[PDB]
């Protein structure tokens, strides 16, 4: 629902890669000429780098509990 | 097996837990002794062959008893005997080989077709 | 009697040891060249 706004904004290509590589507000600041809120980028790449997001015996009895305890437009949902 | 065949027949569809519960213990039992190759003897080889062959009849008079119930147990045993090829490879005179193999090959198909049906 | 015969006819945890066969066909000598206790017992004319 929400992609073609985002295709509406034009600098949002630049901003975002960048944003993924943590590209420093000097280089930013040499080519873009709109004012990047600095704490938002900050925030960004903090929640970009959030990353919370017997061996017989065995065979006998991992074949009963794992065969059988019986565990009761393309994917794009990854 | 032929007592129990005519159990299960006796008893199709119709649904019981006696004979649920008499089946479950039975097949719990001679389970472990399914498709095991231990000491390679014909005599020990031809009688865990009808242990195969009784196995497979437990399986399918247990889902003939129980039919069209989407049983738990009864599918959680079955789900056992489909998977895992177990036999002679695996953990637990070239045509001479390939009759060796063929008659492999035939036992895992009658152990398939079983609990399939 | 009845659960303890059962057991006996289908023996679980009692019969297997390790699972462990090599699964090997064996083969047997049958050359006559050599002599000992166990080929002259399958081996006959001498």
């Amino acid at each position: 629902f929400v992609k073609p706004y985002f295709q509406e904004r034009k600098h949002l290509v630049n901003v975002l890669l960048y944003a993924m590589l943590d590209l420093p507000e000097e280089e930013l600041k040499e080519k873009i000429n709109f004012n990047v809120d600095m704490k938002a980028l900050l925030s960004l790449v903090d929640t970009l780098h959030d990353s919370d997001i017997i061996r017989h015996a065995m065979l006998y009895e991992h074949i009963l509990n794992y065969y059988i305890a019986w565990v009761p437009k393309s994917s794009y949902i990854k | 097996a032929g007592r129990i065949l005519a159990m299960g027949i006796r008893f199709a569809s119709t649904g019981n837990l006696k004979i649920r519960n008499i089946l479950l213990s039975l097949v719990d039992k001679f389970l472990p002794l399914y498709q095991y190759p231990g000491k390679q003897n014909l005599d020990f080889r031809l009688t865990i062959s009808v242990i195969n062959v009784l196995t497979n009849v437990i399986v399918v008079s247990l889902s003939m008893v129980m039919c069209a119930s989407g049983d738990l147990e009864v599918l959680r045993r079955v789900k056992y005997l489909h998977e895992v090829a177990s036999g002679p490879y695996s953990d637990l005179s070239d045509p001479t080989a390939y009759l060796e193999d063929k008659k492999d090959i035939d036992d895992h198909y009658g152990k398939f077709i079983s609990t399939n049906l | 009697g009845i659960n303890k015969v059962l057991d006996h006819l289908a023996p679980s945890e009692l019969i297997k040891p390790v699972k462990s066969c090599h699964n090997k066909p064996s083969v047997l000598v049958l050359d006559d060249r050599i002599v000992d206790a166990a080929t002259k017992d399958l081996y006959v004319n001498g």
